[PDB]
């Protein structure tokens, strides 16, 4: 079976570089070229370059050629590409594929499953978990939305809960956003007003890259 | 270089239904076509190449076909696993160029947003900050807008908005806004305002609060 394994996420600091990996597995390595996709959330999929690894030869996009650079290593099976000078226009997933020939075209048969590339100087930093309750001056009704500010984070991922799971309807964690290098996301849970504040309503955030396990409590706000 | 446009980036289908994905090439590229399915999860499989030729362990409820400039991926009889992103991708000259893609969602009934706002927390004003929150939860369909106003008039700078995707079970979408501030700019001033407008009524949905009032 076809097989292209990629390297793990990568979080490197502008003007610096980074090399990542795709190891192939499951055919001729030599028989087949290699190219490179970016994804970034809001474009579709660019055409960095592809390496043909019997005689290493590489074609570039030209958008990439100055910055990026493509070899391979025939006794591991394995494709690298090489991103230098980088800038937060960096930030992508970036997909390794398989051509194959066919009536004189190539076309990508089999991908891998991505690699993320973070391009910030963010270090691990827990996040503030802001409790989010309705406004003194509010008057609710039977149901009742309240929320949860995690803000402040960094890297990937956070995860996030209603009374350790025991409130699983009506809740929407929202994904996260970049602030200045650092990630903000937000979640919501919407309980009857029989409920709240007559019980307790906690988040619970848990951020493993920092070994931060966080409850918040969710208490009506004081007037004035 | 050759320019690819997928004219449609969100298209609405229910499941059992003929699907059709567009593609338009900016100059002859000589059936040199590919499609490519893309899930949530970022997995990205190949389905079609040379236009029409189904790859191996493809369903035969992929389809393709066009010529020239224009090519067309059809899906009949959708399922569920079929909800993904669908790029197109010339391979007749370099650089190869894709599709910007056109991930499918399910159609249901519309459904006007629930709106919720939120002041800044105690905790988070004692650190500097202050974040006003506003939820869009439980609407259909995802095109929305949210407006935030202080005293008044509208603000933009600081505000970051996240958007789910469709839900499973319900089939709707929800948004979160978050307009952040300084200690000392929202205290200069008292009334914040959420306002979503969404094509569920031509009058806004209007949420807020003022500080004197806390």
């Amino acid at each position: 079976e076809v097989q292209l394994q990629q390297s793990g996420a990568e979080l490197v600091r502008a003007g610096s570089s980074v090399k990542m990996s795709c190891k192939a597995s499951g055919y001729t390595f030599t028989s087949y070229g290699i190219n490179w996709v970016k994804q970034r959330p809001g474009q579709g999929l660019e055409w960095i370059g592809y390496i043909n690894p019997g005689n290493g030869y590489t074609k570039y996009n030209e958008k990439f050629k100055g910055k990026t650079t493509l070899t391979v290593d025939k006794s591991s099976s394995t494709a690298y590409m090489q991103l230098r000078s980088l800038t937060s226009e960096d930030s992508a997933v970036y997909f390794c594929a398989r051509s194959v020939y066919y009536g004189g075209s190539y076309y990508f048969d089999y991908w891998g499953q991505g690699t993320t590339l973070t391009v910030s100087s963010a270090k691990t930093t827990p996040p503030s978990v802001y409790p989010l309750a309705p406004g003194s001056a509010a008057q609710t009704n039977s149901m009742v939305t309240l929320g949860c500010l995690v803000k402040g984070y960094f890297p990937e991922p956070v995860t996030v809960t209603w009374n350790s799971g025991s409130l699983s309807s009506g809740v929407h964690t929202f994904p996260a956003v970049l602030q200045s290098d650092l990630y903000t996301l937000s979640s919501s849970v919407t309980v009857p007003s029989s409920t709240w504040p007559s019980e307790t309503v906690t988040c619970n955030v848990a951020h493993p890259a920092s070994s931060t396990k966080v409850d918040k409590k969710i208490v009506p706000r004081d007037c004035g | 270089d050759i320019q690819m446009t997928q004219t449609t980036s969100s298209l609405s289908a229910s499941l059992g239904d003929r699907v059709t994905i567009s593609c338009r090439a900016s100059q002859d590229i000589s059936n040199y076509l590919n499609w490519y399915q893309q899930k949530p999860d970022g997995t990205v499989k190949l389905l079609i190449y040379y236009t029409s030729r189904l790859h191996s362990g493809v369903p035969s409820r992929f389809s393709g076909s066009g010529s020239g400039t224009d090519y067309s991926l059809t899906i009949s009889n959708l399922e569920q696993e079929d909800i993904a992103t669908y790029f197109c991708q010339q391979g007749n000259t370099l650089p190869r160029t894709f599709g910007g893609g056109t991930k499918l969602e399910i159609k249901r009934a519309d459904a006007a947003p629930t709106v919720s706002i939120f002041p800044p927390s105690s905790e988070q004003l004692t650190s500097g900050g202050a974040s006003v929150v506003c939820f869009l939860n439980n609407f259909y369909p995802k095109d929305i807008n949210v407006k935030w106003k202080i005293d008044g008039s509208e603000r933009q700078n600081g505000v970051l908005n996240s958007w789910t995707d469709q839900d499973s079970k319900d089939s709707t979408y929800s948004m979160s806004s978050t307009l952040t501030l300084t200690k000392d700019e929202y205290e200069r001033h008292n009334s914040y305002t959420c306002e979503a407008t969404h094509k569920t009524s031509t009058s806004p949905i209007v949420k807020s609060f003022n500080r004197n009032e806390c």
